[PDB]
RNA sequence: AGCCAGGAUGUUGGCUUAGAAGCAGCCAUCAUUUAAAGAAAGCGUAAUAGCUCACUGGUCGAGUCGGCCUGCGCGGAAGAU
């Protein structure tokens, strides 16, 4: 579930995750779930919280999608003796740092919208927390 | 015996599987 | 005196006073006899055109005394009746269908002044107009 | 309409900073006009109760400090990254 | 009675009864509404 | 917070059930005398009924209430001499 069409490279180095996010304002929406914490978010997870999300306020209102994967995570294997080659690539993630902003609303009343969120942020590996857009 | 060894098991697997194909169909 | 001791309301229709679909259990039955019932309401099935729903006080004491009190009917039916649909809103409220006179559900709200409960003529009428959208129709305004 | 507290920084750099920001603190530079940029310690939650509403990134609004009335606009405003804090807002004058 | 690892409440009637060192839930309508452990 | 009463009329709101009636599923929330009262709150009746809610009347007299940033706490918590 939603991973990137073409890819510039078939694989890619665990790296690491320190700093904070700049997504930390609400933007194409209104209402908003900022990260607080840090760590991965795998497409499956993302695609479950809005599926757990879009049955909630249902076909009315709009739901903005902010953070996208491309970042393809490889394993090996089931029992082999390391080391004779890099694994072949298995589930697309999309890493987050703290202040990111995940999923934003259109016009929704806001209890609802807590409603949604409330539904949606189980799903997440991670804390979330509610926000709002400020007018500047 | 077991050993530890990838392809020294899979085989046996496939043969466990390749009888299943025929046997069902009969 | 509208403190009855066993009611159990149901409007009738002007077409029949004692058959078991319409009256019976639908209204109830305890010390009732609504075979002498059709002896009672079918004269003011003959009062008016049948067809309509006849909303009715159902008069029941412990005393074996009962008796009908008609109410006059409502507007909503009514509405339904002159729009001419043969089932109900089917459609949503977005959707109006009913068709009448601005005059009317107000010459036609006022055959319901008897049941009707404001104290403001127009208020009462804007009633009716409640009662109007109740079928998911709008009367032109 | 907006009035507010103030007193002149001299400490300043990232140490300084966080050691108000931890005091319920938090910097915040005015200026505009032809003269020198001043920096504010403004306290915290005064502010924060205050700026909750609307109007009051748009309403003009003085900064009391030693009678000169500074009366500003707000220009930015740095929140924390999660949490409901602030970091550091500028004051253009008007 | 579920213990469940979240206990909370579900008719309005309960109640949210803690007793010794650990948390009960009560209602005064519904038998089912019994929960330990929270 | 408690204690004494009402808590609504047109109207079963149209419909969908052979019978939706606030309560088996929609459309919708529209207009009403009135302290005010949802064409709709749970219980319940096959459907109706019946019984407790928001509002309000007195009684009682003064603190009560929902969230926010916070330190320390409990449950989560099952292993082999």
């Amino acid at each position: 579930m939603l991973q990137p069409k073409r890819t510039k490279f078939r694989k890619m180095h665990k790296g690491r995750n320190r700093g904070l996010a700049q997504g930390t304002d609400v933007s194409f929406g209104s209402f908003g779930l900022k990260a607080v914490g840090r760590g991965r978010l795998t497409a499956r997870q993302i695609e479950a919280a809005r599926r757990a999300m879009t049955r909630a306020v249902k076909r009315q209102g709009k739901i903005w999608i902010r953070v996208f994967p491309d970042k393809p995570i490889t394993e090996k294997p089931l029992a082999v003796r390391m080391g004779k080659g890099k694994g072949n690539v298995e589930y697309w993630v999309a890493l987050i740092q703290p202040g990111k902003v995940l999923y934003e609303m259109d016009g929704v009343p806001e209890e609802l919208a807590r409603e949604a969120f409330k539904l949606a942020a189980a799903k997440l590996p991670i804390k979330t927390t509610f926000v709002t857009k400020t007018v500047m | 015996c077991y050993g530890g060894d990838i392809s020294r098991k899979k085989k046996l697997l496939q043969k466990q599987k390749e009888g299943k194909k025929r046997m069902k169909q009969i | 005196a509208k403190k009855v001791q066993a009611y159990v309301k149901l409007q009738v229709a002007a077409g029949m006073a004692n058959p078991s679909p319409p009256v019976g259990p639908a209204l109830g039955q305890q010390g009732v006899n609504i075979m002498e019932f059709c002896k009672a309401f079918n004269a003011k099935t003959d009062s008016i055109e049948k067809g309509l729903p006849i909303p009715v006080v159902i008069t029941v004491y412990a005393d074996r005394s009962f008796t009908f009190v008609t109410k006059t009917p409502p507007a909503a039916v009514l509405l339904k009746k002159a729009a001419g649909i043969k089932s109900g809103s089917g459609k949503p409220n977005k959707d109006k269908v009913g068709k009448i006179s601005r005059a009317q559900l107000q010459e036609i709200a006022q055959t319901k002044a008897a049941d009707m409960t404001g104290a403001d003529i127009e208020a009462m009428t804007r009633s009716i107009e409640g009662t109007a959208r109740s079928m998911g129709l709008v009367v032109e305004d | 309409m907006f009035t507010i507290n103030a007193e002149v920084r001299k400490e300043q750099g990232k140490g300084a900073s966080r050691r108000l920001r931890a005091a319920n603190k938090f910097p915040a530079i005015i200026y505009g006009g032809k003269e020198a940029p001043l920096a504010i310690e403004l306290d915290h939650d005064k502010v924060m109760n205050m700026q909750a509403k609307a109007e009051f990134y748009s309403e003009v609004l003085t900064i009391v400090v030693d009678g000169k009335e500074i009366k500003v606009k707000a220009q930015d405003v740095q929140r924390h990254p999660y949490k409901p804090k602030l970091q550091h807002i500028d004051f253009v004058r008007a | 009675m579920k213990v469940r690892a979240s206990v909370k409440k579900l008719c309005r009637n309960c109640k949210i009864v803690k007793r010794d060192g650990v948390i009960r839930v009560i209602c005064s309508a519904e038998p089912k509404h019994k929960q330990r452990q929270g």
